[PDB]
C-alpha cells in the first residue's frame, strides 16, 4: 500500500508511469502542426 | 475544403483508435476468454 | 560407395568456386 | 619506405582481387580454421555424446549418415558452458567423444563472421561508398549469434545449441517449440512476415523491372544483351512501371521514387529478421510465446478448447519424448 | 495538521497542472515576455513553497 | 459502336480504382472471401465440427479466431447454401462449415480475377506481363494446399483452417504425420523464400550505398525525379565492391532483376509439388537404410531417429482431440513418454 | 598438449597485434579522398 | 475507482495537444 | 466543381460501413460475462 | 528557418534532431530534457510499485524491479529480506519525482528561449566539436562526477547503515562493510577471469567485500583520469587514429552502452549476490538445482540410499560427478553444478556435496527454500502465465530476472546497431561521401581492373 494521507491519490499514481510515452507522441502532433518541414 | 486543420483530426482519430484497441486488450482479462 | 559419392560432389562444387572467381568472364566498361 | 608501411599498403590495397583489410587479418585464419575442421568432422568424426548421459550420437558420413542426416554434434551437457579447447582434454580421443570440435567451429566462425561484417564497412570506406551495407548483414549475423551462443548461455549448456547439420537443425526447431512455443511468440511472427514479404517484394520488384525494359534487342537473342556494363542509361522505364502498378492498386500505393523504393526493399526484411533474431535471444531467457491454454471456459467450468489448446497437445507430445533418458524429475526447467 | 494537507497537496497538483500547460505556452509566445514572465517567478516560486510545506507538514499526518 | 464497345469503354476508364473486365470476377469474389472470413471470425462458431470455439463472440483473440474446416463426415461436399446438407438454412449452414467452402471457392476465383487484372492492365499501358507470370506461384501454392491436398485425403476437414492459430496447428500436423521438413521439395521451397529475402535486402542495401550525389541534402531521397535517363546508383562501383568482398558480382541489370523473379517464384512452385505428393501420403518420411541398421543395432543413433521419436509423440498426443470423429481413446499406459516427463 | 597451447597463444597474439597496430597506422587517412 | 483512473488520464492526455493548439491560434514559435 | 458519388465512393463505403458496425459488435463482447 | 526545415538544415523531419549538431544551446536543452524524463520514470514507477505493493508476498511475485534495487541497498528490509518499513521506498520515489520538474524546467528553457548558441554567450560553456582540448575537459568534468557517485555507494556501505548481504551467516540481513577488499591481485583478478562456465568474469563476484572494495578503485581511477583529461590534450597517436566530430563521439558512446548492456544482462541472470534471490527470485541454474534437492529430500525420507542410486542412464539418479571430480546433482541439472547459493553451501565439502551431511544436516528451512525456488523458476509466457510452455492458466508469474534480461538484451543489440550506423557514418561524413559518389570523380573509375 501507499500511505493513508496519500491514499486518495491512488488513481493518480496508477497513470503517472505512462506519461513518458506521451512526450514521444507529442512530437508527432506538434510536427503535424508544422507540416513535417 | 479545410476549415478544420488536418493535424487536429489526425490526433482525434489517433486518440480514437488508441481507446478502442485498448478496450480489446482490457477485455482479455475480464469476461470470456480470461481463463477465470 | 555413398561416402565417396557425397565427397566427390562436394569437391566438384568447391572446384567450381575456384573457376567462377579467378577464371570468371571479366566485366568491362563501355 | 619501411616494410611495415609497405605491409599496411598491401593489406588495405584496393587493387587486390579479394580485399584483405585489417578485419580480414582476423577473418581469414578464423574461417579457414572453422571450415577445415568442419569438413573433416562432417566426414569422419566418431560419435558424440551431446546430452552427457553416455549416449553417443552418430553424425559423420563414415559412421552411417548421409547429407540429410549428417551433422556436427554439439558438445556434451557435462561440459555445459565451460571452455573446452583441445588442450583441456587428456587427448584427441577424449576430445572427440565429448563434442570438442563443435566449440572450436562455432567460436572461430562467429569471430570470422563478425569480421566479415566489419570487412564490408572497410571496403566501403576505401571505395567512396556509403557504409550501411554491413548494417543489413547484421540481421543474419545476429541470427547466427542467437542459435549458437545466446541461447546456450541462457540455458546454461552448449549441448542445447543448434547442431551443424540439416536434420540437426530440424531437431532444434521441434524442441524449441515444445519448451517455448515460438510459433505463438510475436517476434517469430514478425520474422515470418519479413521473410514472406521479403520473397514477395523480391519477386515483385524483379517482375516490374523485367516488365518495362527498353526494347534494344531482337527476338532471336536474349533480352539481357540490351544492357551493357558501365552504361550511363537506365535500361528500364520507371514511370512506365509506376503507371502499371499504380493502376493495379491505386496511384498512391506505388513508389514513384527509385531511392525510396530500394530503401523499402532493404528495410523490410532486415528489421523483420532483426526481430526473429531478438525473438530467439529473448526466449533464451524463458520469456515464451502467448499462453492461451484453457483460456475459454463455459458458464459451468468446462474447458471449451480452441485452436491454442490443440497446439498445446502437439507440444506435449514433443516435450515428453525429447531426450528420453536425460531427465529424472517431473519438470524440465532448462 | 489533520486536513491542512489534502488541501495543500491538492493545491500543489492544481498548480502543477496549470503550469505544465501554462509554462510552455508562455514559453514560445511573444505576446508579453515581460508581462508573461513574472507569473512564472510567482508560480514556480510558489510551487517550491507548496512542496516544502507538504513535505515537512507531511510528518504530522504520517 | 454497339453496346459491347460502349461497355468496354466504361470498364477501362482511367479512374481512381481501375475496374476492367477482370473486375466483374475479381471484386465480388475478393469482397466475399474476405468479408466471409471477417464474419466468421467475429460471430461464427465451430463447436459441432471440431469441438472448438473460434469467434470473438465466444472469447477468442485475434490469434485463436479461425473459420474452421467442415466436419469429416461431410466429405468433399461443396456445402452449397441451397445444397442437400444445409437445405437453405443459413444458421445450419454456418454450424456445419459452409463458410469454409464459401471462402475457399470465392477466394479461388478471386485469385483468378486478380491475375486476369494483371494481364488486362499490362496490355493497356503496353508493358510486358511478367508481373502476372510471377503471380502464378502464390496461385499454385493456394491450389495445392487448400484444394488438391484435402481432395487427396478424406475430406475438407484436414485442409487448413483460416486462422492464425489454426495454421500453426497445420504445420505441426505436417511434422508429426508427414515429416514435411525432410521432404526435398519443402527444402527447395525454403531456399526460394530465404533466398528471395536475401536478394531483396542485399539489392536494396547495395542501391542505397552506391548512389551518386545528385543533391545538396543530407537525406538523399529528394535527389531523384522519375523522368531521368541516367542511373541513380553506380553499377561499376557496386560490382567492384561485391567482387572483392564475396568473389562474384552482378554485371547486368536486366539479369539481376530477372534473377529476383526466378528465385522466389521457382521456390514456391517446388513446395507446391511436394504438397501434391502428400495428398496421397507419398511422403519423404523414412530412410530405409537407416531403419534397417537402427533396428538391429541398438547403439546406432542419429538426429534422424531422434526426430522420428518426436513425430511419434506428436501423433499419439494430439490425435484424440484434433481428430474427434475417430473417437480415439488412448489409456495412460499406451502414450509414448520418456523418463520422468 | 601444453606445447600446442603455447603455439596457439603465440599465433593468436600475433594476429591481434597486426589488428590493433593496423588501425593505429593512420587508418582514417586511407580513403580516396581528403587525407586528414 | 475505474472512473477516477480514466477521468485523469483524459486530463493528462488532453494537456498535450492543448499546448500545440493554443499557440497555433496565437501564432507562437511552433 | 467535383462529383460526389463515384465508383471510388462505393469502394470506400463497401468496407467502411461494415467495419464500424463490426467495431461496435466486438466492443459489446468485451462485457459479456460467463 | 533557423535550421528548422529541410531546405536550410539539409535534414528531413524524420532525422531532424540532427539539426542540432552545431546548436550548443538547443542541444543542451534536449539532453537535460531527456535527463529529466528518466528521473521522472524513476520516481513515477516506484510510487506505482509501492501503491500496488503487498508485504506478505515475495517481491518477485508482484513484478517489481526497482523496489529490489532499493532493498538491496539495505533501506527498508530486515533479516531474511522481509520488508520492515515502506517509508524509504516512498522517499526515493518522491525525491526522484520532485526532482523531475527542475530539469524539465531547464530543459524546456534552454530549448525554446535559451541562446540557441552559447559560443557568444560564454567562453566556458560554448564548445566546438573539433576543439580537442575543450572536449577532453568536458569528458574530465563528467568523469569526476561519476567517480564521486562511485564513492557514494561505498559511503552507504561503510558509514550509512551498510548493505543487504544475502551471504550473511544464519540468514540474509543488512551488514555494515568494515574491510573493503583493496588487493589489486583480487580486484583486478576479476577482469582477467575467463567469461566461461566455472569462471564467470566479473559476474562471479560473491561477497560484499569485493563489491565495495572494487567500487573505490573505480572511484579514484575516474577522479585521476578526470583531472588527467582536464590538464592534458590527446597525443599524436590519438589524433591520427580517431574521428573528431560531433557524431563520431556519439558513436563511441553507443558501442560503450551496448557492451554495458550485454554485461548487465548476464549479471541479473547469473549473479545472486548483488541481485539477491530473496528479491528478484531464484536464477535459472538456482531453480534447477533446487529441483534436484527437493526430490532428494523426499525419496531419502522414505528409505532411499541416494548415494548408491543408479539412474537409467548408468549415471547416478540423484548425485554424480563433474568432469573434474566434484560431487554434483544428477539429471539435466549437471550443467548447473557451478551454481553457489547460501541455501546449499552448508552441505558442500572438500570434494563437492558431502553424502554424510546430506543424510544428517538438512534443515527444514532448506527444504522450503528449495521448494520455493523450484516453484518460481524463471519460466513464463509473454502474457505472464507461470511455468513451462505447456502449463495451464493459473499462476500469474514471470521472474524479474526474465523481464530484466530480455529487455536489456534488446537494447544492447539495438545500440550495437546504432554504433554501426553512426560510426560508419561519421567516417563517411568526416571524409565527405556520406551523401553519394561524385560523378566526375568516381574513385573506382581511376583504379586498375581486377582481371
Ligand atoms: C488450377 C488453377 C485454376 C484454379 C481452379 C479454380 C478451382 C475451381 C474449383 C474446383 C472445384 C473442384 C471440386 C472438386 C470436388 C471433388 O472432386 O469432389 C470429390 C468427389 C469424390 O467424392 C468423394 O468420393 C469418395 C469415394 O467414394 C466412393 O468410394 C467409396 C469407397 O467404397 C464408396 O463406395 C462411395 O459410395 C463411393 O462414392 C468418398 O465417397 C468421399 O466421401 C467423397 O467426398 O469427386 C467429384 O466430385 C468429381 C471428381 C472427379 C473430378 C476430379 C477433378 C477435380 C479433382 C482434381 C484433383 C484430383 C486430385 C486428387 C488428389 C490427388
Ligand atoms: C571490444 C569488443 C572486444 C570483443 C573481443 C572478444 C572478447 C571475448 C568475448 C567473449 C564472448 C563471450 C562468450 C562467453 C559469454 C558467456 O558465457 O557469458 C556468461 C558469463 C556468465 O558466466 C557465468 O557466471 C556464473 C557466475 O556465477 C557464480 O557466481 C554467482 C555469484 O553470485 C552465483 O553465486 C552463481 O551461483 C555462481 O555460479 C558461473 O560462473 C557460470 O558458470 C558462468 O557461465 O557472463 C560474462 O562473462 C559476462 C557477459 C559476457 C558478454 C555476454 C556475451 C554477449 C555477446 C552478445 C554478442 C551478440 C553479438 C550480436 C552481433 C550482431
Ligand atoms: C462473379 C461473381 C461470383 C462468382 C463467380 C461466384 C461463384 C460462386 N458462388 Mg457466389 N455470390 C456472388 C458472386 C459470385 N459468386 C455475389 C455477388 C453474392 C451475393 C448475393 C454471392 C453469394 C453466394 C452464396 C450465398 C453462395 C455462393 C456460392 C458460390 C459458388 C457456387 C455458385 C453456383 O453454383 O452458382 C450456379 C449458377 C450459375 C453457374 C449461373 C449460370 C446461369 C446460366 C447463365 C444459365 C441461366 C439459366 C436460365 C436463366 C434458365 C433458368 C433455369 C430454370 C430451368 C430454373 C461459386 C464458387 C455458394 C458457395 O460458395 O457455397 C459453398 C453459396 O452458397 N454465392
Ligand atoms: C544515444 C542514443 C542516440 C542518439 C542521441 C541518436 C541521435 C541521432 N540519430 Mg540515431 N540511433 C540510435 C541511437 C541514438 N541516435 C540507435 C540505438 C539506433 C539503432 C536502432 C539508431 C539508428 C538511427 C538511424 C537509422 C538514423 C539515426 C539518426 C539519428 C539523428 C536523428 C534522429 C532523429 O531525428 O530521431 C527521429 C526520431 C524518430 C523518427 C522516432 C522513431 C521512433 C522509433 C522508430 C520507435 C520507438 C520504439 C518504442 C520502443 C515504441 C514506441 C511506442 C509507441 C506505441 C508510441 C541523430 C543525430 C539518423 C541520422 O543518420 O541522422 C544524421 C538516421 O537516419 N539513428
Ligand atoms: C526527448 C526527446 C526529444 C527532445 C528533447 C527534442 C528536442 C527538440 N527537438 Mg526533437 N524530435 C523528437 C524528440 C525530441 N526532440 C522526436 C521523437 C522527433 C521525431 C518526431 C523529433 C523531430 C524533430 C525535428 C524534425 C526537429 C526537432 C527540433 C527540436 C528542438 C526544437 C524544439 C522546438 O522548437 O519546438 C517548438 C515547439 C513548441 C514551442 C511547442 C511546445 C513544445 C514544448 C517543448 C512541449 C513541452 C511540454 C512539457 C510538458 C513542458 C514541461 C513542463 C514544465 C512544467 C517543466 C528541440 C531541442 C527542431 C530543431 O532541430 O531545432 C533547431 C527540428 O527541426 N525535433
Ligand atoms: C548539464 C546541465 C546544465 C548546463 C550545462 C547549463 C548551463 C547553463 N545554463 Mg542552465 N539549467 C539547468 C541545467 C544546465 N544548465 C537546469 C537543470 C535548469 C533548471 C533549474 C537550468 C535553468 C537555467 C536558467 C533559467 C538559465 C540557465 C542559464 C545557463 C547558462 C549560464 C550558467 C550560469 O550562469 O551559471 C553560473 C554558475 C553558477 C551560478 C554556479 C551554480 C552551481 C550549481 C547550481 C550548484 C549545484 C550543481 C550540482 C553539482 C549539480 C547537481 C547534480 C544533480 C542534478 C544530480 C549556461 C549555458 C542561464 C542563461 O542562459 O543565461 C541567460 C539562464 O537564464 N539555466
Ligand atoms: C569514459 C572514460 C574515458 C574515455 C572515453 C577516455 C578517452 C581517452 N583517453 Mg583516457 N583515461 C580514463 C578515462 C577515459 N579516457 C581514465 C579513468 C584514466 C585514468 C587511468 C585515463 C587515462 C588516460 C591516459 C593516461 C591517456 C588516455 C588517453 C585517452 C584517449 C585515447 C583513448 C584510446 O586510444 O583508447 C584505445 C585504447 C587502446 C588502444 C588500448 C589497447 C586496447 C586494449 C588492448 C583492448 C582490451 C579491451 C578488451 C576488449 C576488454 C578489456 C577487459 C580486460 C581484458 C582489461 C581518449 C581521448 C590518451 C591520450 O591521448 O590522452 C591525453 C593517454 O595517453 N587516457
Ligand atoms: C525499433 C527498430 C529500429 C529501426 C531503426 C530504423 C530502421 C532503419 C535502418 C534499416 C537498415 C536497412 C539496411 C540499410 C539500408 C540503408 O542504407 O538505408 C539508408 C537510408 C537512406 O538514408 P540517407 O543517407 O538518405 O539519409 C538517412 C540519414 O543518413 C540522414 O542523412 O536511411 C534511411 O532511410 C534512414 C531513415 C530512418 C528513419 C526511420
Ligand atoms: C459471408 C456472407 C456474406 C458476406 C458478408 C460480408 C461481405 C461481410 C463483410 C464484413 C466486413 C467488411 C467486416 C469488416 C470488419 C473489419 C474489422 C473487424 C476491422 C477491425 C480492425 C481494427 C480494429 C484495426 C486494427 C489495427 C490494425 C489493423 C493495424 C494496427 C493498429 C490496429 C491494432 C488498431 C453475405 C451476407 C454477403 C452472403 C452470405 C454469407
Ligand atoms: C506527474 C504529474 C503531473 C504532470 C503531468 C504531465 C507532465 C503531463 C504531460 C502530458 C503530456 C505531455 C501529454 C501528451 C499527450 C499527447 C498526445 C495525446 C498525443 C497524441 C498523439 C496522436 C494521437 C498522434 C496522431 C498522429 C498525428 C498527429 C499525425 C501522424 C499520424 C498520427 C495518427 C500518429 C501533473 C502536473 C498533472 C500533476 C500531477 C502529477
Ligand atoms: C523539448 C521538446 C520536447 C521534449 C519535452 C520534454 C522532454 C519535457 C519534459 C518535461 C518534464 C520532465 C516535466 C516534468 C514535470 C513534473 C511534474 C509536473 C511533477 C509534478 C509532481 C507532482 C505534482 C507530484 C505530486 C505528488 C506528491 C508531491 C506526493 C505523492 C503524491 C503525488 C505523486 C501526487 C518534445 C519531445 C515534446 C518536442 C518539442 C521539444
Ligand atoms: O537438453 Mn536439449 O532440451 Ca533444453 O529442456 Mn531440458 O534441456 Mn534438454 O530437455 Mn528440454
Ligand atoms: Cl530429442
Ligand atoms: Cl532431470
Ligand atoms: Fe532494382
Amino acid at each position: 500500500k501507499l500511505p493513508e494521507a496519500y491514499a486518495i491519490f491512488d488513481p493518480l499514481v496508477d497513470v503517472l508511469p505512462v506519461i513518458p510515452v506521451l512526450f514521444l507522441a507529442l512530437a508527432f502532433v506538434w510536427q503535424a502542426a508544422v507540416g513535417f518541414r | 475544403g479545410g476549415r478544420i486543420p488536418l493535424w487536429i483530426v489526425a490526433t482525434v482519430a489517433g486518440m480514437g483508435v488508441i481507446v478502442i484497441v485498448g478496450l480489446f486488450f482490457y477485455g482479455a482479462y475480464a469476461g470470456l476468454g480470461s481463463s477465470l | 560407395m555413398e561416402t565417396i559419392t557425397y565427397v566427390f560432389i562436394f569437391a566438384c562444387i568447391i572446384a567450381l568456386f575456384f573457376f567462377a572467381i579467378f577464371f570468371r568472364e571479366p566485366p568491362r566498361i563501355t | 619506405a619501411n616494410l611495415w608501411e609497405r605491409f599496411c599498403n598491401w593489406v588495405t590495397s584496393t587493387d587486390n582481387r579479394l580485399y584483405v583489410g585489417w578485419f580480414g587479418v582476423i577473418m581469414i585464419p578464423t574461417l579457414l580454421a572453422a571450415t577445415i575442421c568442419f569438413v573433416i568432422a562432417f566426414i569422419a568424426a566418431p560419435p558424440v555424446d551431446i546430452d552427457g548421459i553416455r549416449e553417443p550420437v552418430s553424425g559423420s558420413l563414415l559412421y552411417g549418415n548421409n547429407i540429410i542426416t549428417g551433422a556436427v554434434v554439439p558438445s556434451s551437457n557435462a561440459i555445459g558452458l565451460h571452455f573446452y579447447p583441445i588442450w583441456e582434454a587428456a587427448s584427441l580421443d577424449e576430445w572427440l567423444y565429448n563434442g570438442g570440435p563443435y566449440q572450436l567451429i562455432i567460436f572461430h566462425f562467429l569471430l570470422g563472421a563478425s569480421c566479415y561484417m566489419g570487412r564490408q564497412w572497410e571496403l566501403s570506406y576505401r571505395l567512396g561508398m556509403r557504409p550501411w551495407i554491413c548494417v543489413a548483414y547484421s540481421a543474419p549475423l545476429a541470427s547466427a549469434f542467437a542459435v549458437f551462443l545466446i541461447y546456450p548461455i541462457g540455458q546454461g549448456s552448449f549441448s542445447d545449441g543448434m547442431p551443424l547439420g540439416i536434420s540437426g537443425t530440424f531437431n532444434f526447431m521441434i524442441v524449441f517449440q515444445a519448451e517455448h512455443n515460438i510459433l505463438m511468440h510475436p517476434f517469430h511472427q514478425l520474422g515470418v512476415a519479413g521473410v514472406f514479404g521479403g520473397a514477395l517484394f523480391c519477386a515483385m520488384h524483379g517482375s516490374l523491372v523485367t516488365s518495362s525494359l527498353i526494347r534494344e534487342t531482337t527476338e532471336t537473342e536474349s533480352a539481357n544483351y540490351g544492357y551493357k556494363f558501365g552504361q550511363e542509361e537506365e535500361t528500364y522505364n520507371i514511370v512506365a512501371a509506376h503507371g502499371y502498378f499504380g493502376r493495379l492498386i491505386f496511384q498512391y500505393a506505388s513508389f514513384n521514387n527509385s531511392r525510396s523504393l530500394h530503401f523499402f526493399l532493404a528495410a523490410w526484411p532486415v528489421v523483420g529478421v532483426w526481430f526473429t533474431a531478438l525473438g530467439i535471444s529473448t526466449m533464451a531467457f524463458n520469456l515464451n510465446g502467448f499462453n492461451f491454454n484453457h483460456s475459454v471456459i463455459d458458464a459451468k467450468g468446462n474447458v471449451i478448447n480452441t485452436w491454442a489448446d490443440i497446439i498445446n497437445r502437439a507440444n506435449l507430445g514433443m516435450e515428453v519424448m525429447h531426450e528420453r533418458n536425460a531427465h529424472n524429475f517431473p519438470l524440465d526447467l532448462a | 495538521m489533520t486536513i491542512l494537507f489534502q488541501l495543500a497537496l491538492a493545491a500543489l497538483v492544481i498548480l502543477s497542472f496549470v503550469m505544465v500547460i501554462g509554462v510552455p505556452v508562455a514559453y514560445a509566445s511573444p505576446q508579453d515576455w515581460d508581462r508573461s514572465k513574472q507569473l512564472i517567478f510567482l508560480g514556480s516560486g510558489l510551487w517550491i513553497a507548496l512542496v516544502l510545506v507538504v513535505g515537512v507538514l507531511n510528518f504530522f499526518v504520517v | 459502336r454497339g453496346w459491347f464497345d460502349i461497355l468496354d469503354d466504361w470498364l477501362k476508364r482511367d479512374r481512381f480504382v481501375f475496374v476492367g473486365w477482370s473486375g466483374i470476377l475479381l471484386f465480388p469474389c475478393a469482397y466475399l472471401a474476405l468479408g466471409g472470413w471477417l464474419t466468421g471470425t467475429t460471430f461464427v462458431t465451430s463447436w459441432y465440427t471440431h469441438g472448438l470455439a473460434s469467434s470473438y463472440l465466444e472469447g477468442c483473440n485475434f490469434l485463436t479466431v479461425a473459420v474452421s474446416t467442415p466436419a469429416n463426415s461431410m466429405g468433399h461436399s461443396l456445402l452449397l447454401l441451397w445444397g442437400p446438407e444445409a437445405q437453405g438454412d443459413f444458421t445450419r449452414w454456418c454450424q456445419l462449415g459452409g463458410l469454409w467452402t464459401f471462402i475457399a471457392l470465392h477466394g479461388a476465383f478471386g485469385l483468378i480475377g486478380f491475375m486476369l487484372r494483371q494481364f488486362e492492365i499490362a496490355r493497356l499501358v503496353g508493358v510486358r506481363p511478367y508481373n502476372a507470370i510471377a503471380f502464378s506461384a502464390p496461385i499454385a501454392v493456394f491450389v495445392s494446399v487448400f484444394l488438391i491436398y484435402p481432395l487427396g485425403q478424406s475430406s475438407w476437414f484436414f485442409a487448413p483452417s483460416f486462422g492464425v492459430a489454426a495454421i500453426f496447428r497445420f504445420l505441426l500436423f505436417f511434422q508429426g504425420f508427414h515429416n514435411w521438413t525432410l521432404n526435398p521439395f519443402h527444402m527447395m521451397g525454403v531456399a526460394g523464400v530465404l533466398g528471395g529475402a536475401l536478394l531483396c535486402a542485399i539489392h536494396g542495401a547495395t542501391v542505397e550505398n552506391t548512389l551518386f550525389q545528385d543533391g545538396e541534402g543530407a537525406s538523399t531521397f529528394r535527389a531523384f525525379n522519375p523522368t531521368q535517363a541516367e542511373e541513380t546508383y553506380s553499377m561499376v562501383t557496386a560490382n567492384r565492391f561485391w567482387s572483392q568482398i564475396f568473389g562474384i558480382a552482378f554485371s547486368n541489370k536486366r539479369w539481376l532483376h530477372f534473377f529476383m523473379l526466378f528465385v522466389p517464384v521457382t521456390g514456391l512452385w517446388m513446395s507446391a509439388i511436394g504438397v501434391v505428393g502428400l495428398a496421397l501420403n507419398l511422403r519423404s518420411y523414412d530412410f530405409i537404410s537407416q531403419e534397417i541398421r537402427a533396428a538391429e543395432d541398438p547403439e546406432f543413433e542419429t538426429f534422424y531417429t531422434k526426430n522420428l521419436l518426436l513425430n511419434e509423440g506428436i501423433r499419439a498426443w494430439m490425435a484424440p482431440q484434433d481428430q474427434p470423429h475417430e473417437n480415439f481413446v488412448f489409456p495412460e499406459e499406451v502414450l509414448p513418454r520418456g523418463n520422468a516427463l | 598438449m601444453e606445447t600446442l597451447k603455447i603455439t596457439v597463444y603465440i599465433v593468436v597474439t600475433f594476429f591481434v597485434l597486426l589488428f590493433v597496430f593496423g588501425f593505429l597506422s593512420g587508418d582514417p587517412a586511407r580513403n580516396p579522398k581528403r587525407k586528414d | 475507482e475505474v472512473i477516477a483512473q480514466l477521468t485523469m488520464i483524459a486530463m493528462i492526455g488532453i494537456a498535450g495537444p492543448m499546448i500545440i493548439f493554443l499557440l497555433a491560434v496565437r501564432r507562437g514559435n511552433l | 466543381s467535383y462529383p460526389i458519388f463515384t465508383v471510388r465512393w462505393v469502394a470506400v463505403h463497401t468496407l467502411a460501413v461494415p467495419t464500424i458496425f463490426f467495431l461496435g459488435a466486438i466492443a459489446a463482447m468485451q462485457f459479456i460475462q460467463r | 528557418a533557423t535550421n528548422r526545415d529541410q531546405e536550410s538544415s539539409g535534414f528531413a523531419w524524420w532525422a531532424g534532431n540532427a539539426r542540432l549538431i552545431n546548436l550548443s544551446g538547443k542541444l543542451l536543452g534536449a539532453h537535460v530534457a531527456h535527463a529529466g524524463l528518466i528521473v521522472f520514470w524513476a520516481g513515477a514507477m516506484t510510487l506505482f510499485e509501492l501503491a500496488h505493493f503487498i508485504p506478505e508476498k515475495p517481491m518477485y511475485e508482484q513484478g517489481l524491479i526497482l523496489i529490489p534495487h532499493i532493498a538491496t541497498l539495505g533501506w527498508g528490509v530486515g533479516p531474511g529480506g522481509e520488508v520492515v518499513d515502506t517509508f524509504p521506498f516512498f522517499v526515493v520515489g518522491v525525491v526522484h519525482l520532485i526532482s523531475s520538474a527542475v530539469l524539465g524546467f531547464g530543459g524546456v528553457y534552454h530549448a525554446i528561449r535559451g541562446p540557441e548558441t552559447l559560443e557568444e554567450y560564454s567562453s566556458f560553456f560554448g564548445y566546438d566539436w573539433k576543439d580537442k582540448n575543450k572536449m577532453t575537459t568536458i569528458l574530465g568534468f563528467h568523469l569526476i562526477v561519476l567517480g564521486i557517485g562511485a564513492l557514494l555507494l561505498v559511503a552507504k556501505a561503510m558509514f550509512f547503515g551498510g548493505l543487504y548481504d544475502t551471504w550473511a551467516p544464519g540468514g540474509g540481513d543488512v551488514r555494515v562493510i568494515t574491510n573493503p577488499t583493496l588487493d589489486p591481485r583480487v580486484i583486478f583478478g576479476y577482469l582477467l577471469k575467463s567469461p566461461f562456465g566455472g569462471e564467470g568474469w566479473i559476474v562471479s563476484v560473491n561477497n560484499l567485500e569485493d563489491v565495495v572494495g572494487g567500487h573505490i578503485w573505480i572511484g579514484l581511477i575516474c577522479i585521476a583520469g578526470g583531472i588527467w583529461h582536464i590538464l592534458t590534450t590527446p597525443f599524436g597517436w590519438a589524433r591520427r587514429a580517431f574521428i573528431w566530430s560531433g557524431e563520431a563521439y556519439l558513436s563511441y558512446s553507443l558501442g560503450a552502452l551496448s557492451m554495458m548492456g550485454f554485461i548487465a544482462t548476464c549479471f541479473v541472470w547469473f549473479n545472486n549476490t548483488v541481485y539477491p534471490s530473496e528479491f528478484y527470485g531464484p536464477t535459472g541454474p538456482e531453480a534447477s538445482q533446487a529441483q534436484a534437492m527437493t526430490f532428494l529430500i523426499r525419496d531419502q525420507k522414505l528409505g532411499a540410499n541416494v548415494g548408491s542410486a543408479q539412474g537409467p542412464t548408468g549415471l547416478g539418479k540423484y548425485l554424480m560427478r563433474s568432469p573434474t571430480g566434484e560431487i554434483i546433482f544428477g539429471g539435466e541439472t549437471m550443467r548447473f553444478w557451478d551454481f553457489r547459493g547460501p541455501w546449499l553451501e552448508p552441505l558442500r565439502g572438500p570434494n563437492g556435496l558431502d553424502l554424510n551431511k546430506i543424510k544428517n544436516d538438512i534443515q527444514p528451512w532448506q527444504e522450503r527454500r528449495a521448494a520455493e525456488y523450484m516453484t518460481h523458476a524463471p519460466l513464463g509466457s509473454l502474457n505472464s502465465v507461470g511455468g513451462v510452455a505447456t502449463e495451464i492458466n493459473s499462476v500469474n508469474f514471470v521472474s524479474p530476472r526474465s523481464w530484466l534480461a530480455t529487455s536489456h538484451f534488446v537494447l544492447a543489440f539495438f545500440f550495437l546497431v546504432g554504433h554501426l550506423w553512426h560510426a560508419g557514418r561519421a567516417r563517411a561524413a568526416a571524409a565527405g561521401f556520406e551523401k553519394g559518389i561524385d560523378r566526375e570523380s568516381e574513385p573506382v573509375l581511376s583504379m586498375p581492373s581486377l582481371d
